[PDB]
RNA sequence: GGGGGGAUGUCCGGGUCGCCCUGGGCACCUCUCCGCGGCAGCGCAAGCCGUUUCAUACGUCGCCGCAAUCGCGAGGGGCUCCAAGCGGUCGCCGGCGAGCACCACCCCAGCCCCGCGCCGCCCCCA
């Protein structure tokens, strides 16, 4: 019933762009228990549930074409590389697992590296550049890697959980910038933009009260859309600040997806109120819309 | 509307009957200065002196000072309607429905922007910038300008096109001012809490419990003490990070390397001393 | 909507009974002020309308004692009675002890919650 993943086909004629949702039954639905899904373009979508299988999905057949799997354990994130292709998929055991998307086949290619602590469960990824990766962790750390060599760049460690109870900052969502910096949407409500050349933080914007589960940037690097375990989304503008926050949603917001083409620059959010809800990017322009 | 002195130790308060100056360091009132009603504003004179400027509800321009009682005799009535708003610069300008200086909706207030001048006019939802939500109050900082508008609700829009909502207050805001170096946005409210907006890393930290009184706050001439006007007929000079009222008003070379210059080839068969001297001076 | 009144369109008492009228009941529709408040000029005039954001800080904590006061109630007896006990509040010109740190790094277990597979038992055919 609930949303767990949204993705647009492109993000930039009659070019077939489509919208791919993942419904918490296990379903997938496309507009004009699954846990993640991406597209690939150079266009086919890949999804994971909680099990270790990462599966393609043929659309005109509407059947699970070309399953893939592996040894390690539960995939909790994956993503595709940009151009100057593979997949990177981080799991519970601290492995990050590269899958090959050589021309048509989805192969279990290679496990590059893994954290020494088994108690570091990865949560999300985003790609700072072509060949180097940003991954959140179940501890306070988010961490960079290189896939040319597999190596482990600087741990970008967040603090403790000050507000009460737990110790660990569980980083639920990580995204990137065209500027070269990376936003980390952690637990405890906060967001923080980390610098990209030196991999340290530069700003720690506290807006939400409960953990930001998802966020997404504009395609020009201008507006940042966060969405939390509260009923709350919030926008950010230029180093940065927030503008406002309206409870568009009714449960926690669980998945964002932005699009900036065809004269229709919209960002679509979904959570656990079973109601996908679409926003413009020009947030002072006009109202919003929702679809069920 | 309360105002400090150029040398910080004097506070300045207008009442509904007179003008009273105060010692920020030691005690209560210094001068009962006569100011009849047979009140719009009071600021300081800008360029050379620090006398005063008081405007009453109709045109009677008091140019009056402390350090004396001089100025109790000379008003001015060059304007015909009852005066609404008042601002000085350096050069006086008065809002009457429009300006007179030296338009659709009802006027609210009018403020002046420093030496390379600009004007900021204030109707309900209009605001007029002049180069050369329903409003309640607003402040400003230059250097090229930034305007923080409060509201009849608890939304504090910030402008540098798009505002920023800084909504906290569970009623109208009564006071919004920029702090010092512009890092914080010190705001007040009806509900006795003096909120410090962080405006950096977007946190809030405040002074909650007080005499049910917050309206018309002012900031020190330095980054120091904020003075609060207070609706229980009280002012309160609070120094900063105390949040405690200060005023209530109611050649080193090891020898072994030169030994190593002279160890091998004992006296004869040693290199010639031009070369040995180049070894020694090259060591030094 | 106060009264608005169109045999509008309605039944029940009333006339042998034709359209109908006669007392009680209301659904539809257009006016003076308001029953109530929202918009445009000067202490006050003239004309319009309807029955989503958001909540209140730091400053230092632990144990024990006194004094006023208040509560519960095992256990026993017919909503009441007694009592072992045990806590809260206001004053402590009560005293004692310690302040990162109830934290960081790691390892071994345990409470709880969650996964998956064996047994222990009860089944039904057989």
């Amino acid at each position: 019933s609930a949303i767990n993943a949204v993705a647009f086909t492109h993000s930039a004629k009659n070019i077939q762009v489509r919208l791919a949702i993942g419904r918490a039954n296990g379903d997938i639905e496309i507009w004009n228990s699954v846990d993640g899904l991406v597209w690939v373009t150079d266009s086919r979508l890949f999804s994971i549930g909680y099990t270790t299988t990462i599966t393609e999905w043929d659309l005109e057949k509407a059947r699970a074409k070309k399953h893939a799997s592996g040894q390690h354990g539960e995939i909790w994130c994956f993503g595709v590389q940009p151009l100057p292709r593979k997949l990177v998929a981080g799991t519970v055991d601290g492995n990050l697992v590269l899958y090959s998307i050589e021309d048509g086949d989805l192969k279990f290619q290679k496990t590059l590296t893994r954290t020494p602590s088994k108690k570091t469960k990865f949560v999300s990824i985003a790609f700072q550049s072509h060949n180097i990766v940003i991954v959140g962790c179940s501890n306070s750390t988010i961490c960079a890697y290189d896939v040319r060599t597999g190596t482990m760049l600087r741990q970008m460690t967040l603090g403790t959980d000050l507000t009460g109870g737990s110790k660990n900052i569980i980083v639920w969502a990580v995204k990137c910038l065209p500027n070269g910096d990376i936003v980390s949407g952690d637990s405890t409500g906060q967001v923080c933009i980390w610098d990209g050349k030196t991999y340290t933080q530069a700003q720690r914007i506290q807006s939400h009260t409960q953990d930001v589960l998802c966020l997404s940037v504009s395609a020009d690097g201008s507006k940042i859309i966060s969405g939390g375990m509260d009923r709350r989304t919030a926008v950010y503008e230029p180093r940065w600040s927030k503008v406002f926050h309206r409870r568009y949603h009714q449960h926690d917001v669980k998945a964002m997806a932005s699009f900036e083409g065809k004269g229709m620059s919209v960002v679509v959010s979904g959570g656990s109120d079973a109601s996908p809800i679409v926003l413009p990017l020009r947030a002072l322009g006009k109202e919003f819309h929702r679809t069920l | 509307d309360p105002i400090f002195s150029q040398d910080e130790r004097h506070l300045i308060i207008t009442y509904n009957t007179s003008i009273q100056v105060y010692s920020t360091e030691d005690s209560l009132l210094v001068r009962r200065i006569a100011l009849p009603l047979t009140i719009v504003s009071s600021a300081l004179s800008k360029s050379n002196p620090d006398y005063l400027w008081v405007a009453c509800s109709d045109g009677r321009i008091w140019h009056i000072n402390w350090t004396s009682g001089e100025g109790v005799d000379t008003p001015s009535t060059i304007d015909t309607k009852k005066l609404l708003d008042m601002a000085v610069d350096a050069v006086l300008l008065t809002l009457n429905a429009q300006i007179i200086a030296y338009y659709d909706e009802s006027p609210q207030s009018l403020r002046s922007v420093a030496g390379g001048r600009a004007i900021v006019a204030a109707a309900k939802e209009a605001l007029h910038i002049g180069i050369l939500d329903i409003i309640s109050t607003f402040d400003i900082r230059p250097i090229d300008i930034d305007v923080a508008v409060g509201g009849a609700r608890g939304a504090i829009y910030v402008y540098s096109i798009q505002p920023r909502k800084y909504h906290w207050h569970r009623r109208a805001v009564h006071s919004v001012k920029w702090s010092g170096d512009g890092n914080y946005l010190i705001s007040g409210g009806y509900e006795t809490v003096l909120v410090l907006w962080q405006l950096d890393t977007g946190r809030v930290d405040f002074l909650p419990h007080l005499s049910a009184a917050i309206e018309n706050i002012v900031v020190s001439p330095k980054g120091s003490a904020y003075a609060l006007h207070l609706d229980d007929n009280s002012a309160m000079v609070l120094s900063t990070a105390e949040m405690k009222p200060s005023m209530y008003v109611s050649v080193v070379v090891a020898p072994q390397r030169l030994a190593e210059i002279f160890n091998a080839a004992p006296a004869f068969a040693m290199p010639p001393i031009e070369d040995v001297f180049y070894q020694v001076a090259s060591l030094f």
